[PDB]
This record gives structure tokens, C-alpha cells and sequence, in this order.
């Protein structure tokens, strides 16, 4: 599952976190089995204006 | 206030709602000891202390 | 108090279940004796401990 976000906002990406990211963007099972891979994009995804 | 010399409000008499608190990404830490944040809209209180 | 063979038979047996009762009132170890005190107080991942 794939997607960007601020940096503030990764620690939602964890089961039982909850706050608009977490609870009206991407849920996680309680008893999720799996990895969390994060890095910044700033120098991809940022843009002028 | 200074750390040495902190500030104490007693809160009474009043609804709360610590949603209003606990969803601000502006807070660099939110821990909670004895409670869940997210329960806290639940409870009630004799009083608080800040 | 001839029959104290007797009666000691109900008394062992009412300091069983009185202690039995009783270790209801116990924290073990845990925020409160009252279970509905955890469930009213914290979320899944917390009470569950």
C-alpha cells in the first residue's frame, strides 16, 4: 500500500493510531502482520508555488 | 511561569472536551498516564488541575 | 459445642468462598480492581494489558 504524506503525519501509519490520517485516510488492523517503509520525498515531490 | 516556580489552575464547574486538545498536531508530545486520550470525552472529574 | 466437628465443616467452607469474594477486591497488579474502570478509562491496546 502506497502513498505520501507529511512527515508529521508517519506516526499515524501504525495499528491502533488514530486522528484524520489514520481514521479518514488509511486504517490499519489492530493485528496487523507487516512492514512500514517510509522516506522523505522532498527532493521528488515538492514543487515551486 | 518558570519550571521552578510552575502555575496551578483548578478547573470546576464546567464541560470539558479534550478532543479539541488530543486532535492538534500543534502539541510536540501528548502523553497520557492512567487514561486513553481518545476516553478522556467519556469521563468525568472531581476537578482538574493545569 | 459438642457438635464443633460439624460446625467447623460450615465454617472452613464460608472462609473459602469469603476469601474467594474477597479477591474480587484485588488489583493484581493492575490500574483498578473494577473492570469496568479499565474499559471506561482506556482504548483496546492499553486495557487489554
Amino acid at each position: 500500500d502506497s502513498f505520501v504524506i507529511r512527515g508529521d503525519e508517519v506516526r499515524q501509519i501504525a495499528p491502533g493510531q488514530t486522528g484524520n490520517i489514520a481514521d479518514y485516510n488509511y486504517k490499519l488492523p489492530d493485528d496487523f502482520t507487516g512492514c512500514v517503509i517510509a522516506w522523505n520525498s522532498n527532493n521528488l515531490d515538492s514543487k515551486v508555488g | 511561569a518558570s519550571v521552578y516556580a510552575w502555575n496551578r489552575k483548578r478547573i470546576s464547574n464546567c464541560v470539558a472536551d479534550y478532543s479539541v486538545l488530543y486532535n492538534s498536531a500543534s502539541f510536540s508530545t501528548f502523553k497520557c498516564y492512567g487514561v486513553s486520550p481518545t476516553k478522556l470525552n467519556d469521563l468525568c472529574f472531581t476537578n482538574v488541575y493545569a | 459445642s459438642a457438635l464443633g466437628k460439624l460446625q467447623d465443616v460450615v465454617n472452613q467452607n464460608a472462609q473459602a468462598l469469603n476469601t474467594l469474594v474477597k479477591q474480587l477486591s484485588s488489583n493484581f497488579g493492575a490500574i483498578s480492581s473494577v473492570l469496568n474502570d479499565i474499559l471506561s478509562r482506556l482504548d483496546k491496546v492499553e486495557a487489554e494489558v
